[PDB]
């Protein structure tokens, strides 16, 4: 009944979000909500380099226009985060690319 | 022993209908041998019209008496059937058979021919797109169809192809029904759900092979996702 | 005029079992001159037994006939998938002869829930002044099923022809299509169109409907 | 019987309303309760819990709806996890503050 | 017309077994009337032991001849049956019936009594917990059982209760089997899987009402979740 | 010595249909002095027909007897749920008399997949020197079923008694229990214990097993 552009949101850990034996590790969450079509491609970029390992994407589930939600988790290292590395979530939607840039800089 | 029928495929109501039963390999000289006509409307049982014995002996049905005539010609070895006062409800396929004696009745049958009695003309078929409005229930699979309407006589074969001219096995063929002097039929196709929500192809072509035109309209896919 | 009535019209049998076909005549037939015929859709009918007791050339011995007078029964041993066709009993002692209604035998299968889909008429078709709403039933058993049209809570009648396909060769199921025909002016005066499907394997009836303008 | 790990995610420093996700992983058995706190006060509405999924280990995720003004007001948000009679509390705040 | 049996419920092998058939309301004076004994081992058919007519006329089975004795006492109006050389395979329930003439045989039947022939003693039943080891397949529901063993005679009723002394409708009662001179039986109960992963109750109590002790052991649930 | 054999041992009938019970005698019976008895589990047997042709007091007229000599058939019209009990035929012209094996009639129902559960012996029971492994089958039809014990790929034999319950009053299904008995020393010499269940409604056999020490 309708087509809406996907929304890109990136979640990052806080300053006290790292735990475990050294080196500490955390996770990054990229979620798209109220997007159509249901299929979606999620890719992670680190300083222009594609990430091909250490990531797990949950299956798309249903949250009147039909809505869907997708959750993706990427494992990151504390050392890389401290080096002001920029993480970008790549979303593909009918040939359109949406990018969101996040960083620890204030 | 074999029999072959022949005649016009389209006749107007309230006219004269003539059919010929072509047989070869025997002669109507021995006793007991005879030829009869049996018709069967679609969805109904066999109907007996008339039977003719040797020595120019003919029998007629009282329900259809004074309406049919039986004539035979030994020179051409074929019986001639004449039908008057044609009615749309009398449309059926006519068969002829040979009786090899007094007890063995209708041992050999031919092939028959469809004789349609409709006031209309043999116009080209008309295709109409069909979009499924199903919602809130995708289920296991979904189906789409193609509405072939306004065709005469009923002889249509359905084939489904994708945008890239692929092959689809539907095998779902609904029989035609006489509605308002014309035959109407619908054909559907079963496709996997995953394939529909995948390739960029947003439409498929509906193809019909009728001897009145080679038109082929395309039905746009509603797309699931 | 000898009236021949065959019952039951439709019976469900399994391969390898025995099938008995009944033929009822309105009066006695002289010399028991009753014959049986086999007809397959598409092809031409073929004679099997003449005189109710003598088989013809090219007919297997598994077909047996018995009875006389006004009661005749056709017994077939070793039922085959190719034998699931319509059979007719006919007598040739009348002159003119008459044919019976015929009985159809189907392969027994388990009950499968049908799928219901409704296609609203296309915009192009509405321009011609005729609107056709279809109601499709697929993969149901037995063939007996009730299809009722309900629009604006008003039950329709006298305007449904109903077309049903034959038994599937590989699935043994049945399918039928019901088409709703109405005037273009009447179509614009109604909002919701729905066809009700009732099946033996469904606890409650399932109804599907659509809203005008959203499709 | 292993204590579940409690992790709280925060919105990006350079901007996004937003949502708070509390994840408990590698816990047993399956049943688990997750709630949210706001400045030491119980939250009665605005939070939902997703069905528990299988990663034997299980995973549970909870979503809390928050506003931009409330997050920037240095309000303290705590994710409460109860498992095998043990309560775990994790406190987060603005990193740039 | 009614009949009542009586005798010892437990007899050792290779001993003397005596049973009395108590009847009241008629006298063995008219011709045709007679009394007979019929036994039936569990899982087997009826077995004919002996029959006695009037005028002190008695009949015996050749397969069991010179092993049974029939005596009647008109003063007490009850027939006395004596069984010697008791064998464990001969354990069965003995019934007596009255024949009201020559054609109407065994018109009225009594109630019977179970006569168990076991070398062991009537010891208290022993319960054993059963832990479900099912894994990787929760299925519809989970089941837990209770193995009542070493009981004699076979008279046990099973009831299932929760930790809070609730009521359960199991109705799963298995018949007892003679194994090594003792009867063994098993009882189970079906409980929903949701309740296991919910209330803190981790065990249920198995209760048996046998006239040799009022013990009741508890079967702990394995918990799957 | 008159040997009486009744066949079939178990037959599946439906309510309202007709049931025919056969009684075979090893020799002719004088004066056709054959009687039928009805027995219900738990209660006492009750006489129905004496002399194979005369009913007794308090017996419905729906029970009919026929035949003579060495062939006797018991026909019952209007089968009732309470009539699904064991019936015995007995003759009183022998002196001493003999009883037949008896036939059991069950309610016909559809095939339902059984549930298989195995409980390893408890630690407390092992202290007594006896280990009992159980194999429970519930909600299966027909009553005929094969239960085989396989431990360490060695098929066991001569050590299974097998207990089977009666037909359920409200479910019409059957249940049986199989108990595995072995010495305590032999129990410690085997690792995996499994019972194989074969059912008509299962495409492939289902096997359940457990590992020692994990339960
Ligand atoms: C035409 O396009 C369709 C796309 O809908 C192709 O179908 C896909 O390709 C595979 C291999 O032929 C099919 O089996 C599947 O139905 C489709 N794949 C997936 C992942 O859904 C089809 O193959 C194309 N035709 C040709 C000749 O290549
Ligand atoms: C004893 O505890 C059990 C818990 O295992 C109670 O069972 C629950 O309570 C309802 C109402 O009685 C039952 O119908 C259900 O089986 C259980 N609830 C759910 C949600 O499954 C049981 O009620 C308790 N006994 C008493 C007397 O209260």
């Amino acid at each position: 009944v309708a087509e809406m552009n996907p929304n890109v949101n990136v979640f990052v850990p806080p300053r006290d979000g790292f735990s475990g034996p050294a080196p500490r590790k955390s996770k990054l969450i990229c979620e798209a909500t109220n997007f159509t079509p249901k299929p979606i491609t999620v890719s992670w970029l680190k300083d222009g380099k594609l990430v091909e390992s250490g990531f797990t994407t949950d299956p798309v589930t249903i949250e009147t226009p039909q809505t869907y939600k997708v959750i993706s988790t990427l494992t990151i290292s504390e050392i890389d985060w401290l080096n002001l590395n920029v993480y970008t979530c790549r979303v593909d939607h009918r040939g359109l690319t949406f990018l969101k840039n996040v960083s620890s800089t204030c | 022993v074999t029999l072959k029928e022949s005649g016009p495929t389209l006749v107007k109501p309230t006219q004269t209908l003539t059919l010929t039963c072509t047989f070869s390999g025997f002669s109507l000289t021995t006793t007991g041998e005879g030829v009869g006509w049996i018709r069967q409307p679609p969805g109904k049982a066999l109907e007996f019209l008339a039977f003719i014995y040797w020595n120019d002996a003919k029998r007629y049905n009282p329900s259809l008496q004074s309406r049919l005539t039986i004539t035979k010609d030994a020179s051409k070895k074929q019986v001639v059937l004449t039908l008057t006062n044609l009615d749309p409800v009398d449309t059926a396929t006519y068969y002829c058979a040979r009786t090899s004696g007094w007890d063995i009745e209708f041992e050999y049958w031919g092939q028959g021919t469809l004789v349609t009695v409709s006031s209309g003309s043999a116009s080209a078929p008309t295709l109409f797109p069909l979009v499924s409005c199903e919602n809130s229930s995708p289920s296991s699979t979904v189906a789409v169809g193609c509405l072939a309407q306004d065709f005469l006589p009923d002889s249509i074969t359905f084939s489904w192809k994708y945008k890239n001219n692929s092959d689809i096995s539907s095998t779902r063929g609904f029989p035609s029904v006489l509605r308002g002097g014309k035959y109407a039929a619908t054909s559907q196709v079963l496709l996997p759900s995953k394939d529909v929500m995948q390739g960029t192809d947003e439409h498929v072509v509906c193809k019909v092979q009728h001897p009145n035109g080679n038109k082929e309209k395309d039905v746009p896919l509603p797309v699931v996702i | 005029e000898i009236v021949l009535t065959q019952s039951p019209g439709t019976l469900s049998l399994s391969p390898g079992e025995r099938a008995t076909l009944s033929c009822r005549a309105s009066e006695t037939v002289s010399n028991d001159k009753v014959a049986w015929y086999q007809q397959k859709p598409g092809q031409a009918p073929r004679l099997l037994i003449y005189g109710a007791s003598s088989r013809a050339t090219g007919i297997p011995d598994r077909f047996s006939g018995s009875g006389s007078g006004t009661d005749f029964t056709l017994s077939i041993s070793g039922l085959e998938p190719e034998d699931f066709v319509v059979y007719y009993c006919q007598q040739y002692a009348s002159s003119p002869r008459t044919f019976g209604q015929g009985t159809k035998v189907e392969i027994k299968r388990t009950v499968a829930a049908p799928s219901v889909f409704i296609f609203p008429p296309s915009d192009e078709q509405l321009k011609s002044g005729t609107a056709s709403v279809v109601c499709l039933l697929n993969n149901f058993y037995p063939r007996e099923a009730k299809v009722q049209w309900k629009v604006d809570n008003a039950l329709q009648s006298g305007n449904s022809q109903e077309s049903v396909t034959e038994q599937d060769s590989k699935d043994s199921t049945y399918s039928l299509s019901s088409t709703l025909t109405l005037s273009k002016a009447d179509y614009e005066k109604h909002k919701v169109y729905a066809c009700e499907v009732t099946h033996q394997g469904l606890s409650s009836p399932v109804t599907k409907s659509f809203n005008r303008g959203e499709c």
